[PDB]
RNA sequence: UCGGAGAGAGGCUCGGUGAAAUAGACAUGUCUGUGAAGAUGCGGACUACCUGCACCUGGACAGAAAGACCCUAUGAAGCU
RNA sequence: CGGUAGGGGAGCGUUCCGUGUUAGGGAGAAACGCGUGCGUGAGCCGCGUUGGACGAAGCGGAAGCGAGAAUGUCGGCUUG
RNA sequence: GGCCAGUGAGACGAUGGGGGAUAAGCUUCAUCGUCGAGAGGGAAACAGCCCGGAUCACCAGCUAAGGCCCCUAAAUGACC
RNA sequence: AGGGUGAAAAGAACCCCCAUCGGGGAGUGAAAUAGAACAUGAAACCGUAAGCUCUCAAGCAGUGGGAGGGGGACCAGACC
């Protein structure tokens, strides 16, 4: 903002200071293929008989993964199951239940989500204002016509965590109800399925 | 609510109101120049208009008015002697308020007023 | 230290008023400079500034008697408020039930620095950048090493600690 | 300062505490380097040691070794400070080239080792309570511990490969 | 009525500077007053 | 002979002051509530000691299952424990799990030796 | 109407979990066989 | 029925003076369950940016008076 | 070697007396404020830009001797 | 036997019955278990139910009752 | 109910603010940061400044984990 001798000093100052701090300090590794130890960190702390907590460093926003999930005759509690070890990051080594470790993903053809039994007239999805008569029932196939998206939505909600970072965990979480998406200069891949009970 | 209701209440009743203004006047009028608050200022304008409005047509039914409004008896019959050559030419606006810093006692909006 | 030279204490012992009510103005003069309270303080709807008025005028008029500085250069750093000696007393109410009020006391502090007391200094120090300055004060000795650091220069740049880091202005 | 001494109030000046000539900074000769090599040093080479590392049992807990590295462990019956102590079992050796994989152990590996210190562990209050009964207990507990350095690691190179391609 | 409890320190300040607050609005126009004084040009308050 | 209280009271205090520094609120200041959460501290303490074992053990079940679904399908933990004990190894959960963070290379192999 | 809720402590004994099978309840800890004789954990060299 | 308008004193705003009952500490939501059987405080789900002002009082088994109704005491007192 | 009522055993600390006109003490006592020290703990041992004249330890002795609660209680200060 | 305490309001559950309406988280006895005086784990929360009786430490391991889709640790394991 | 300036009032000439009160220098004194409402001066309570930090939250307020940032006469894989 403001252009001063005074001023700019104070800004040459903390770059010095982050530079005589960035230098005594250890280089921060990354974790693919990473020997056990090396010449720099061996004269630090004990990272070795002391559990493993992540850095800011490691969960870097930016560079996270991007998946794809063709909900086109996906069953929905079996498909909303998987997406929340991917996104919790259960999946990898470096699980940690207070940091988002995880992944995005993107779900596609939403409308197109299978479903067993009757479920589709049976299943009601609700909610409530406050009123003693704010109470709204809904089907299946009724919030299938009026907004697709938060079937996918209400169902990986109840399987995130709850609190601070469950509310932070399901931005993570993009859902579309055509064949496309707009998120494609991630470069995401397709999803991989354990199971074999989702594909009717 | 007061929709429509064009009237200065100044906390008073109307014995007061119809007492408080009508004293103001007698004190202008002899002084020219006096201190008081803003919306006794502001509610002042429409009844010295009045009054100066009846020097212009300076008739016996016209001054009987002053004498039941104006208190004392000297000023009416001085205020119609000067008017028409002072205020021979001009149609309305016959005064102007000078605002002012308050009091110590109670932060009361204070502002002169006198005669153009 | 720079506080024992630059600045200069004033209170007001056992002005008969509130705490909190004087706080509405003590709080708006501090970082305002003198020319700029006078002012406001002249002006206020508030009954707090007369006593304070006083007060400004008067720690001022000890600066240029007892330091000589000039009013142009003056900026309030600090001004406290503190509590005093509450006097008491007994009032009756309905039903024989007597209730007690107060008569509340402060202990206004009041400071007043000057800018322009190490510009020599200051403006000097900031003009060189951070790794200019190490060769500087690397070839001086100590006696000179000392006294280039006692002003502010340190506490406005965010260096007072790091510099001990670098075996510089050691104790 | 000097003259600070004959006013103590009069305002402080920039030729007074040094000549107004400053010769030069001389910013490009190594007397300009070497001053900032005094109160800005380099990190430099950190200290060699051998690229290696094992896994070992004391007690009845695990832990990872790493040469030139000191670790707490349990306390050990004698072991006098300043002891030349060996440590038997390991589970496992690993290096860039190659890891080898304790079969239960692995045989006729060892681990050299010193005894830095015979100390004891901070203090962890044990305390117990149970409400609306008046019991209240405050203990202390100072656990016995040593402090291990280790050296080097030997006898390990004829056990077979396990190696990654 | 009657408090349940009493409050505590800091939602007392919170309540305080709120009505210490006041006193920034009201030295802004007392400096509005006085830049718009010291220049002998407004016909429309006298000051003495 | 007359015994004031004197400062035993105080000193006392001091120490069950000092142990309440970065409490919030009154359970800073106020002597008879930083003596009934002293007692709550410690308790939580002593029984977070005991709740601190099985919780490293709970997160490194995890980060070990979650390193080693990858490598075959069908598999999982159950399956890699019963298999150590097997070959008879001895390696506990606490190397295991921070191998897999930071020498992942090693359970390849180890996953080889096994099978 | 002439039916009880079963509220207190009866609603333990009535909904605490149980097994109620062969399969599952006559299963045991795993068996593997005994390790070698292994060799001590510390040794001291003359020093 | 069926309220409506108006005046005055308060209420509301500004300045000055300036209390009180009360108060385990309080970072003080709803639903439905649970529980000494009627929960802001435990469980689950839902809802909810932070902080004020003016208004209304359902709850905090609100405040106020160691229940004055009932019972107990080998209690007290008046009367027959 | 869980433990309420409750019983036993071993100890800490306060003020004062004996040794004692003790040691020490304006080269800073008591106190107050502190601590990467020690103890099962009550507490001990130490430190000081405070303080300005008293006073341990050890072997023993005596009590107006250890407070978080009694709609306690005196004084001081908050909340509203 | 000596010295010297507290207790003499019990609670739910199992069984054996009585009273009641083969009602009561009812009431009264007899024989056991637990809570009372008992933490921990399972039972969503939940003194009396199930496992099991906390001397202390360990970022070691094996198990009990009971469980292994996600929240939430363990086979989205196999076969009829 | 209300006790304690100091060895000695030497109780602050004089100058500035200045209607007083009161304050800042000067001078007195071992000490004035002992300046009269004055001795050591704990806590609640009211505050100023500095370092980290909260406006998608939820909670008897801590505890075990400890991201990012900060700090210092011992050192620093430590400590706050
Ligand atoms: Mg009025
Ligand atoms: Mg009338
Ligand atoms: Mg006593
Ligand atoms: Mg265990
Ligand atoms: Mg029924
Ligand atoms: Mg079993
Ligand atoms: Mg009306
Ligand atoms: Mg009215
Ligand atoms: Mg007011
Ligand atoms: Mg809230
Ligand atoms: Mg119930
Ligand atoms: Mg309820
Ligand atoms: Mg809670
Ligand atoms: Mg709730
Ligand atoms: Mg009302
Ligand atoms: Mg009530
Ligand atoms: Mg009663
Ligand atoms: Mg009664
Ligand atoms: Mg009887
Ligand atoms: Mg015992
Ligand atoms: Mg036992
Ligand atoms: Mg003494
Ligand atoms: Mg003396
Ligand atoms: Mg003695
Ligand atoms: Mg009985
Ligand atoms: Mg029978
Ligand atoms: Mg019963
Ligand atoms: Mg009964
Ligand atoms: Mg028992
Ligand atoms: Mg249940
Ligand atoms: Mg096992
Ligand atoms: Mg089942
Ligand atoms: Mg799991
Ligand atoms: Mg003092
Ligand atoms: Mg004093
Ligand atoms: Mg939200
Ligand atoms: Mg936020």
């Amino acid at each position: 903002k403001s252009t001063s001798a005074s001023t700019k000093c104070t800004e040459e100052w903390r770059q010095l200071k982050e530079a005589v701090k960035k230098e005594f300090a250890i280089p921060h590794v990354p974790l693919d293929q990473r020997w056990m130890f090396t010449l720099e960190e061996a004269t630090g702390p004990d990272i070795w008989n002391t559990t493993w907590y992540p850095k800011s460093a490691d969960h870097v926003p930016t560079d996270k993964k991007w998946y794809v999930v063709d909900a086109t005759d996906l069953i929905l509690g079996r498909m909303a199951s998987t997406i929340a070890i991917h996104i919790r990051g259960k999946n990898l080594a470096s699980y940690t239940p207070s940091v988002d470790m995880g992944a995005f993903v993107i779900v596609v053809n939403a409308d197109k989500v299978a479903v067993s039994g009757k479920k589709r007239t049976q299943k009601l999805y609700r909610r409530h204002s406050g009123r003693p008569g704010g109470l709204k029932e809904e089907t299946f196939d009724q919030l299938q016509k009026r907004i697709p998206e938060r079937i996918i939505e209400h169902a990986v909600r109840g399987m995130l965590p709850k609190g601070r970072l469950g509310r932070y965990l399901f931005n993570h979480l993009k859902v579309y109800k055509g064949a496309e998406h707009p998120h494609q200069a991630q470069q995401p891949i397709d999803l991989p399925l354990r199971d074999k009970r989702i594909r009717v | 609510m007061k929709h429509g209701r064009k009237i200065h209440r100044l906390s008073r009743p109307a014995d007061q109101r119809r007492a408080l203004l009508r004293g103001l006047t007698t004190q202008l009028l002899k002084h020219g120049r006096i201190k008081t608050t803003r919306a006794k200022a502001s509610a002042m304008r429409k009844y010295v208009d009045k009054m100066i409005t009846l020097a212009k047509e300076g008739s016996l039914h016209k001054r009987r008015q002053a004498l039941g409004f104006i208190y004392e008896k000297q000023i009416v019959h001085a205020l119609f002697a000067e008017v028409p050559e002072r205020y021979g030419d001009r149609n309305g606006g016959y005064t102007r308020i000078i605002r002012t810093l308050p009091r110590r006692g109670d932060n009361a909006p204070m502002a002169y007023i006198e005669l153009v | 230290e720079p506080g024992k030279c630059d600045e200069i204490t004033t209170r007001g012992y056992s002005i008969s008023m509130s705490v909190d009510k004087a706080r509405r103005v003590i709080d708006q003069i501090r970082g305002r400079s003198y020319a700029e309270t006078l002012m406001i303080l002249e002006l206020m709807p508030y009954r707090a500034c007369y006593p304070i008025f006083k007060l400004i005028y008067s720690a001022a008029a000890n600066a240029s008697h007892n330091k000589q500085f000039n009013k142009a250069n003056l900026i309030i750093s600090k001004a406290e408020v503190n509590k005093g000696i509450t006097l008491k007393k007994v009032k009756p109410r309905a039903r024989g039930r007597s209730y007690m009020i107060k008569r509340p006391t402060c202990h206004i502090t009041i400071v007043l620095r000057d800018i322009t007391h190490f510009d020599s200094y200051d403006k000097f120090l900031e003009s060189l950048t951070p790794k200019k300055l190490i060769a500087l004060l690397g070839l001086m000795s100590t006696g000179r090493r000392r006294e280039l650091l006692c002003g502010r220069f340190r506490e406005n740049h965010k260096i007072k600690s790091f510099l001990y880091k670098i075996a510089l202005f050691k104790r | 300062f000097e003259e600070f001494q004959r006013p103590p109030n009069q305002k402080p000046q920039l030729s007074d505490v040094l000549p107004d000539d400053f010769q030069a900074p001389e910013p490009g000769t190594p007397e300009y380097n070497d001053i900032i090599n005094q109160f800005l040093p380099k990190k430099g080479p950190p200290p060699p040691r051998e690229e290696i590392f094992a896994v070992v049992v004391i007690g009845s807990r695990q832990y990872i070794v790493i040469p030139g590295r000191w670790i707490y462990t349990q306390r050990l019956k004698g072991a006098t400070v300043n002891d030349k102590i060996v440590l038997n079992k390991v589970l496992l050796v690993g290096t860039k080239a190659s890891t080898y994989i304790g079969t239960p152990i692995v045989t006729n590996a060892a681990v050299h080792a010193v005894v830095e210190e015979q100390l004891l562990d901070d203090k962890v209050i044990v305390f117990k309570y149970k409400k609306k009964k008046n019991y209240r207990r405050n203990i202390g507990h100072r656990q016995p511990i040593t402090r291990i350095k280790i050296t080097g690691i030997t006898g390990y190179e004829d056990y077979p490969a396990s190696t990654l391609e | 009525a009657v408090p349940k409890k009493r409050t505590s320190i800091y939602k007392k300040r919170i309540r305080k500077n709120i009505w210490k607050k006041k006193g920034y609005w009201a030295a802004l126009k007392a400096f509005s007053l006085a830049k718009s004084l010291s220049t002998g040009n407004s016909k429309s308050f006298f000051v003495r | 002979t007359r015994v004031k209280r004197g400062y035993i009271a105080r000193r006392r205090r001091k120490k069950i002051r000092f142990f309440a520094s970065s409490f919030r609120g009154a359970h800073s200041r106020l002597t008879r509530t930083i003596a009934q959460q002293k007692i709550r501290a410690l308790v939580s303490a002593h029984r977070d000691r005991d709740r601190q074992k099985r919780d490293f053990r709970r997160l490194w079940i995890t980060r070990i299952n979650a390193a080693i679904r990858e490598r075959g399908v069908y598999y999982n933990y159950s399956k890699f424990i019963h298999d150590l004990y097997k070959r008879q190894l001895l390696l506990n959960r606490k190397i295991l799990a921070q191998i897999a963070i930071l020498n992942p290379n090693c359970i390849y192999m180890i996953y080889n030796e096994i099978i | 109407s002439s039916r009880p809720q079963k509220k207190g402590t009866a609603h333990h004994m009535k909904t605490r979990p149980k097994k109620t099978a062969r399969w599952d309840i006559k299963r045991g800890p795993a068996v593997y066989p005994p390790l070698p004789p292994l060799p001590a954990e510390w040794t001291i060299v003359s020093s």
